[PDB]
């Protein structure tokens, strides 16, 4: 789900799937 | 950043984990 274009709260829904209990930092400059 | 790799372009799972902690 991860290979298409992700904008938004749609980019940070794949972080937050994909990084889990690791957490991530969302910084769109 | 991550936008202009996973929103202006297609993004992929090796960039996603770029940005985890």
């Amino acid at each position: 789900f991860v290979n298409q274009h992700l904008c938004g709260s749609h980019l940070v829904e794949a972080l937050y799937l994909v990084c889990g209990e690791r957490g991530f930092f969302y910084t769109p400059k | 950043g991550i936008v202009e790799q996973c929103c202006t372009s297609i993004c992929s799972l090796y960039q996603l984990e770029n940005y985890c902690g």
